[PDB]
RNA sequence: AAGUGUUUAAGGGCGCAUGGUGGAUGCCUUGGCACUGGGAGCCGAUGAAGGACGUAGGAGGCUGCGAUAAGCCUCGGGG
RNA sequence: GGUGAAAAGUACCCCGGGAGGGGAGUGAAAGAGUACCUGAAACCGUGCGCUUACAAUCCGUCAGAGCCCUCGAUCG
RNA sequence: GAGUGAGAAUGCAGGCAUGAGUAGCGAUUAGGCAAGUGAGAACCUUGCCCGCCGAAAGACCAAGGGUUCCUGGGCCAGGC
RNA sequence: CAGACCACGGGAUUGAUAGACCAGACCUGGAAGCCUAGUAAUAGGUGCAGGGAACUGGCACUAACCGGCCGAAAACUUA
């Protein structure tokens, strides 16, 4: 048992912080329910999970002939990637920093039949 | 017609009654209108307002609808096509949907229409 | 409402800080011989 | 007011948690024969097909 | 009826396995600093030092060059 | 400043518009993929064993039952 | 033979937490509907409505920037 | 009429919960048209007329949907 395909997508435009936020109400579930959530979902940064999602199942049918029937997510981990800096004018000549904060995202997809 | 009971749909006063107007105008020409869920639920009354206004058209009518609509076309059309086409339905002519939400704003989407059974 | 203090142009800066009034008094021709020396890509104005 | 102090890692992830979202409630429904996942919300437009369904 | 009695984690803490950000540590340089022995120590109206412009068949820089414009003529080296 | 001895810089297939990723290849190594020698500290995640929702702790120390992993012959 | 041992000099260089996924997203006018391009559109293109300036929030020049001017292509980076 | 969000209260086809329609109470003042007197503004009959949102009673005409998730017992001693 416990066959796995793994599947990474780095340097997305997305803040770690708020890709967790979507990522704990899908983690532990079957890929079905997972890929119908995250699309009717408010907050617009599930689509890069869902992308993410529906890669790690493409690869492990057509990679190692796993029913996508049978899938489910197994693993994510959606960790913080590169951040670049800019600053940003204020009131009295002040300048800010502000943080263009990144993502990348891992997932572990595994067969689990009951 | 009730008053929203708070603030109102487009920015201040004096812009909800010419967005209503305009609403109305939309659905009595089209036959279906896809806007937000408040701006359609404020439009669900002002529009059987007007379409009971139509059904109730002899003479008098014409004026009480041109003084909120200004399409001659659209208040033309309301009166001959629509006309007595609901001369047996008691009220409740529109038919509101919930449909997804748009990108960007959060915005809930609703779907006016007009019943034709 | 201040000017900002800059008020571009170009006439006055050539007259103020040219080539011609930098070489002709002794400590600007000095001057432009410190910044030559020092390799700036523009010398004067 | 300003912060005097630095709030502690479980001071700061004890109300972090809380910073998530509700997953929103589905409803089987069975369009070109197929069957798929719509709130109850949009149930209804389903069924005419006002909602897209990628 | 009285008494005893393990059983929950919205989240945090502890130690470990896995990883991202991060560019220090370790190993090197086409570079930089200080001196040894020599050459030569002024360049110019027969237009100096330094710059604008242009030059390869091609969009920009470095360098050479000056409408004879990454080159022209003579004389030696190597191939 | 430094990929790798040599670009030999992943033909081709799959998800997608790409970014990027998974197989299939080169390279000894891809825990060397033009974000590239070695890759630490603070920061951020995931999983694992204990812990806590009657509790007023410069946030440690000395005692100390239970739980968890392991070396020997149920104990030391 | 040391440029030889940092925990501080409101010490300097590079990265990252707290403040916080909070404020703010920069006036005195206000957007709405239909069709279309596009995988992705309230913010892109066409048509119909409502609103603003109209001694201008219109047009032409002086100073100033110098190819932002027009056509085809692109949405990493910049539009708060 | 409960309320920043939350939460509370009523309903969900076995229903008047809300929107629409009818009627009532109430507010406003005599609506558009016709005709009449006046060259004229203007007034008079059609007219307690026309218009209106919160208050009230009927009316399923429209929306509460062929709809989704949590959610119930170690054990032992004495009387
Ligand atoms: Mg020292
Ligand atoms: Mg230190
Ligand atoms: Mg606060
Ligand atoms: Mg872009």
């Amino acid at each position: 048992e416990f066959p796995s395909a793994t599947a990474k997508a780095r340097y997305v435009r997305v803040s770690a912080t708020k890709a967790r936020r979507v990522i704990d109400l899908v983690r532990g579930k079957s890929v079905e329910e997972a890929l119908d959530i995250l699309r009717w979902a408010p907050q617009a940064a599930s689509e890069p999970v869902a992308k993410v999602i529906a890669s790690a199942a493409a690869n492990a049918q057509n990679n190692e002939g796993l029913d996508p029937s049978t899938l489910v997510v197994a693993t994510v981990y959606a960790d913080e990637g590169p951040t670049a800096k800019r600053i940003r004018p204020r009131a009295q000549g002040r300048a800010f920093r502000i943080r263009k904060r990144t993502s990348h995202i891992t997932v572990i997809v595994e067969s689990r039949p009951p | 017609p009730k008053p929203t009971k708070g603030p109102r749909l487009g920015g201040s006063s004096s812009h909800q009654s010419a967005l209503l107007a305009n609403l109305a105008t939309s659905l009595f020409e089209h036959g279906r209108i896809k806007t937000t869920e408040p701006k359609a639920r404020a439009l669900r009354p002002y529009a059987e307002k007007l379409i009971t206004h139509a059904k109730k058209g002899a003479l008098h009518n014409r004026r009480e609808v041109m003084k909120k609509i200004r399409d001659k076309d659209v208040v033309h059309t309301l009166f001959a096509e629509i006309g007595p086409f609901y001369a047996d339905r008691n009220g409740g002519y529109t038919r509101i949907i919930k449909v997804e939400n748009r990108k960007g704003d959060n915005a809930p989407m609703a779907v006016i229409e007009l019943v034709r059974e | 409402k201040g000017k900002r203090t800059f008020q571009p142009n170009n006439r006055r800066r050539a007259r103020v800080h040219g080539f011609r009034l930098r070489m002709r008094t002794r400590a600007g021709r000095a001057i432009v011989a410190n910044r030559r020396s020092k390799g700036r890509r523009a010398l004067t104005a | 007011a300003v912060p005097k102090r630095r709030m502690s890692r479980a001071n700061t992830r004890s109300r972090r948690a809380q910073w998530k979202a509700e997953a929103p409630g589905l409803v089987t429904v069975s369009v070109a024969g197929q069957q798929r996942k719509v709130p109850r919300r949009l149930l209804k437009a389903a069924r005419l097909g006002l909602v897209d369904l990628d």
